[PDB]
RNA sequence: GAAUUUGGACAAACUUGGUCAUUUAGAGGAACUAAAAGUCGUAACAAGGUUUCCGUAGGUGAACCUGCGGAAGGAUCAUU
RNA sequence: ACCCACUCGGCACCUUACGAGAAAUCAAAGUCUUUGGGUUCUGGGGGGAGUAUGGUCGCAAGGCUGAAACUUAAAGGAAUUG
RNA sequence: GGAUAGUGGCCUACCAUGGUUUCAACGGGUAACGGGGAAUAAGGGUUCGAUUCCGGAGAGGGAGCCUGAGAAACGGCUACCACAUCCAAGGAAGGCAGCAGGCGCGCAAAUUACCCAAUCCUAAUUCAGGGAGGUAGUGACAAUAAAUAACGAUACAUGUAAUUGGAAUGAGUACAAUGUAAAUACCUUAACGAGGAACAAUUGGAGGGCAAGUCUGGUGCCAGCAGCCGCGGUAAUUCCAGCUCCAAUAGCGUAUAUUAAAGUUGUUGCAGUUAAAAAGCUCGUAGUUGAACUUUGGGCCCGGUUGCAACGGGGCCUUUC
RNA sequence: CUCUUAAGGUAGCCAAAUGCCUCGUCAUCUAAUUAGUGACGCGCAUGAAUGGAUUAACGAGAUUCCCACUGUCCCUAUCUA
């Protein structure tokens, strides 16, 4: 996959991980 | 210049730069981080005894064939479960489930050897007697 | 505990195990000099490498420098005494230009053969191994002996060793005791 | 898939040895090799060979 | 480490004893005495390794307990008595007197002397001090205190000691041009004449010595021992007279015996 | 002059709490790798059939698509 | 204003390369095994991964810093003929 | 001022507000005791150092203390904690990281042996004591030397054959004697103790790297080998074997670690356009680095070292100590 | 691949003060939990200023657990006005 879209997918994953970690405490 | 300080009083920068850049070396980084102790089921040791748990046939990686007859072993030292190849023509019949085997490295310091996927240990003794000395008819396994 | 016991290795294996020309040269030397294994050539080349290293260290020094003078004179004296360095090559450069055969020549297994005391180098080897050769008033049963160029005039048989004196041997006695019967009586 | 661990070794004929005179171990063996190799025995086949065919 | 050590492991002994390496684990630890631990030479070492009279330490103590050996006029039955520099070792059985002096290699040379000069010994004045009741005294290199010393005897001078009354018969004064033995350092065992003394207030006194062969070596004042003037040593010098030939001329002297 | 005894300093040790470190369990979630000639398409390599790529932003089963600015590593070294 | 010649500084360009380079090419990418003018920053096979974690900045998006386990005998560069 | 043997925030009282730090303090980690040293090494280095010597610390974890010159001692005591022995239940006694030896842990390490004769140590001491130490036992840690054969005859074309002969010896074994503290063993030796001298050498390999087989049989993408590249699918020089051959050899292989190879850590000495790598750009502190210039040049001596020369000095003048 | 709508519930969130079935299922909490909490989600009938999700602080709001504390209780007794 294109490096740009790999980076975009990884950033979306990072956002989801941040959101899950935020909902947890 | 050459991109590095040459001045007579540049020794601190030169040695600090060497110290920083030595961390890009596999061996230096592994040794200083102590990977062999935390990781590396053999706690930085050459051999480790363990208890067989299961016989397993793993299909050799492409382009090869001929599933390789390894054994799952639980190490007495720390308790981890490692897959160990049983090297000879046959020589699986001399190792039994729930039997004690001495394991050695596979010669590659990790990075499993050959076409055997994910297997980086080999059997050297079983029940206290050499696997090679059981392949050859010199000795015979203690009864178990 | 008691002071440690100093000990050193005496040989060095070659860096390349399977160089065919080096293997053939070693086998040539072993066949010519009746050597048991490659380790003897290894040991002689190790001695020669140490000698060459010392000679190089001295030759890099200034000439008439006292250390060079003293230690090079000592090394040359030792080599000419052993007979490896010839009489007209006392310069510390011929020390560098020495060879393995120059040390293999002074072996007692080679001197015994070249003195006619043995029919071959292997005859010389077994004769030294079997206590048949004496250097002075002393039996020497070691093939590698490095004759001191004065023992050369004295390498003869022992008063023991029934080729140069009193006794007639061991199997001769049993063969005589059985030839008594073989005579009929 | 186990239970095939001897499909060659076990099912291969048990040819026995051949009793021959012992080799002269040691300096004698070095001498044997030296004569065999450096007296120019008929083993050349152009340049050099150490086995027949 | 909880107290004074009583053992002296071999390879820890002073090297100038020429002790065998693989004899045992231990060396004779010099008992407390006149000279020092390092600069001493035990009677066992001098009787079993320098003269071969005894073969073991048992035999050394056998020789000692019958009052044969005598260090500086007294019996000294101590097996490991620390005899040192300028000491007189007289034995009446095998009547002969030695003076412990340093050869040019830095070992305690066996130096036979006659009774007419073994009567006395030399001593380097370690200090001049007023004692209780205002009585002046001198302390010498061997740990001797001598009261009412000559008012002109200063530090670093040498005094001739009667060795039977223990009094000062004469004294040589440290000055440029007197015969000095070297009793320490690299040049331990050399003999020469004082040429110059560098002062170095606070630091260490240095002295430049010129041997008979005009070799000039400098050394610390701590280990130079005045032994008289040039050509008139107040004591008898050992076989080498502290010349310090180089290895080349030593080998030459050796090969001069064919 | 023993038992005992007052007050000190030195203080083990225990309890509670705090803190740090290292192992470790965990429903579930979300990745990576390996193997697998599974499914879906064909995004890239030819102008790869919409040139590709970078940053950013949004969208879509998935590769990806699209806007804005940039690069040629372009498919143009070129219009006095 | 232009022409001619010179000059200093600048954007570049053309030819040739003593020279350099794996080559493409390069007046610097030269003056480098005949290796040292000064100095800062960065890299150490390919992935995992600019990921996880901690810190810090940011309103957020994100930025800066940044592993490891594990995996792998190639990945990659320039050029040649098809 | 107290306390100490003594200096000293060592402690106390009062007072001041200092002391360390990017030239890395402080904190964290160490599968870190430090050093002498060890391995490897063209040079530079890299790695290691629990361990024969030196220094330190500890005697299960802490703490306290008696005696004494010297201990915060542990084969001394006191207490607590954790272990743990005995018991007639009331009580009492402990500390192998001394020498052996056991368990446990593990990949991983020896005899519950003899002796003070040596080395030395201790005492009141020439005598006693010493698991310090020495001696032997186990021991392929490592190191040294180097048996497994040598020489004839016959046939065949210097070499081939279970064609044969006479010698030599120690591996062993063993009277004694030496050695030893008493032995053992070594050295020295009476007699014995070589003929497929069975008194029989192994460990790994034969595709390449890498020395050595299109040999024969077996297996048929199976079994397996293979550090890597690969070899195995009915034609296997690579697996299992036989023969032959190669390597090292009383040693050889395997695993891990490390060193060289690695100029793949680069100070010597790497690379950064495109292979990994020049910060988007500029300023800027520490750091590193930083133009040139001040007695040069004549002359006279003495004296060295090597072979009149060369090279090295020291001393005078020349505006000069 | 179909039928089909204006559009077919998106981002989120949930047995929630919204889930009938239902005391849902898994985990945690307890000796035991229709409670609480964390997850899951074809969700009778969640969901975007009819505001969605979350939120430090605040609350005589609703709720669960823990420590303390106690006559709430075991199991009652006694005293004063
Ligand atoms: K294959
Ligand atoms: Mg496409
Ligand atoms: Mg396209
Ligand atoms: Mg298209
Ligand atoms: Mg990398
Ligand atoms: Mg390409
Ligand atoms: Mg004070
Ligand atoms: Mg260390
Ligand atoms: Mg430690
Ligand atoms: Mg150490
Ligand atoms: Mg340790
Ligand atoms: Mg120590
Ligand atoms: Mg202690
Ligand atoms: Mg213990
Ligand atoms: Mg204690
Ligand atoms: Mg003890
Ligand atoms: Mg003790
Ligand atoms: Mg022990
Ligand atoms: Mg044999
Ligand atoms: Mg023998
Ligand atoms: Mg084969
Ligand atoms: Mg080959
Ligand atoms: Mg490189
Ligand atoms: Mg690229
Ligand atoms: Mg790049
Ligand atoms: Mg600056
Ligand atoms: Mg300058
Ligand atoms: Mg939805
Ligand atoms: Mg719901
Ligand atoms: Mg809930
Ligand atoms: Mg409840
Ligand atoms: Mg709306
Ligand atoms: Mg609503
Ligand atoms: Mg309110």
């Amino acid at each position: 996959m294109r490096a740009k879209w790999r980076k975009k997918r990884t950033r979306r994953l990072k956002r989801k991980r941040r959101k899950v970690r935020a909902r947890s405490k | 210049g050459k991109g590095k300080p040459r001045g007579l009083n540049s020794a601190r920068k030169l040695r600090v730069h060497r110290r920083n850049n030595r961390w890009a070396e596999n061996n230096y980084k592994k040794r200083l981080l102590g990977t062999a102790f935390k990781s590396s089921p053999f706690g930085g040791s050459s051999h480790a005894k363990g208890i067989v748990l299961e016989k397993l046939g793993i299909e050799s990686k492409q382009p090869n064939s001929a599933i390789r007859k390894c054994v799952r072993v639980q190490l007495i030292k720390n308790g981890k479960k490692v897959t160990a190849f049983v090297p000879n023509d046959g020589c699986l019949n001399f190792v039994d489930e729930n039997d004690e085997v001495l394991l050695a490295g596979f010669g590659r310091k990790g990075k499993a050897k050959g076409d055997i996927p994910g297997v980086r240990f080999k059997v050297v003794k079983v029940s206290g007697v050499s696997l090679l000395a059981l392949w050859k008819e010199k000795k015979e396994k203690p009864r178990s | 505990p008691r002071a440690p016991r100093t000990y050193s290795k005496t040989y060095s294996t070659p860096k390349r195990p399977y160089e065919s020309s080096r293997l053939d040269a070693e086998l040539k030397l072993a066949g010519e000099f009746g050597l048991k294994n490659k380790k003897e050539i290894y040991r002689i080349s190790f001695q020669l490498s140490k000698i060459r290293r010392a000679a190089r260290d001295l030759l890099t020094r200034d000439e008439k420098d006292p250390k060079r003078l003293f230690e090079g004179n000592a090394l040359i004296r030792r080599l000419v005494r052993v007979g490896v360095l010839s009489e007209d090559k006392k310069k510390l450069d011929y020390v560098l230009a020495l060879k393995v055969e120059d040390f293999l020549e002074r072996r007692l297994q080679t001197q015994v053969y070249k003195l006619g005391l043995a029919k071959s180098v292997h005859h010389a080897r077994v004769l030294i191994t079997q206590r048949h050769i004496a250097v002075g008033k002393q039996i020497v049963n070691i093939p590698s002996f490095m004759v001191r160029l004065d023992s050369e005039k004295h390498i003869d048989f022992a008063p023991t060793s029934p080729f140069g004196g009193a006794r007639p041997g061991r199997v001769a006695r049993r063969n005589a005791a059985r030839k008594a019967e073989a005579s009929g009586e | 898939s186990l239970a095939r661990a001897g499909k060659v070794k076990s099912q291969t004929p048990k040819v026995e040895k051949t009793e021959k005179p012992k080799k002269p171990k040691g300096r004698a063996y070095k001498r044997l090799l030296y004569t065999r190799r450096f007296v120019n025995v008929t083993l050349v086949n152009g340049k050099r060979r150490m086995n027949p065919g | 480490a909880r107290g004074p050590k009583k053992h002296l492991k071999r390879l820890a002994a002073p090297h100038h004893w020429l002790l065998d390496k693989l004899s045992g684990c231990y060396a004779p630890r010099p008992s407390a005495g006149p000279h020092k631990l390092r600069e001493s030479l035990p009677l066992i070492v001098f009787l079993r390794n320098r003269l071969k009279y005894a073969l073991n330490g048992r035999e050394v103590k056998a020789i000692l307990m019958q009052r044969h050996v005598k260090v500086d006029g007294k019996v000294r039955t101590d097996t490991t008595y620390p005899a040192g520099f300028m000491d007189v070792i007289t034995l009446d059985a095998t009547n002969e007197n030695f003076r412990l002096v340093y050869d040019v290699k830095g070992r305690f040379a066996v130096h036979r002397i006659t009774d007419e000069e073994a009567s006395y010994k030399l001593g380097k004045v370690k200090k001049v001090q007023l004692g209780k009741k205002g009585v002046p005294y001198v302390v010498t290199h061997d740990g001797r205190t001598i009261r009412y010393p000559d008012p002109n005897i200063k530090v670093n001078d040498t005094v001739k000691i009667d060795l039977a009354s223990g009094k000062i018969t004469d004294f040589i004064k440290f000055d440029a041009g007197k015969l000095v033995y070297v009793t320490g350092g690299r040049n331990l065992g050399r003999i020469g004449t004082i040429v110059h003394k560098e002062r170095h207030d606070g630091g260490f006194d240095l002295v430049h010595i010129k041997d008979s062969l005009d070799n000039t070596f400098v050394t610390r004042l701590n280990n130079v021992f005045v032994i008289g003037e040039q050509g008139k040593p107040y004591i008898s010098l050992p076989k080498g007279k502290g010349i310090k030939l180089s290895i080349a001329e030593e080998r030459d002297r050796r090969r001069a015996q064919q």
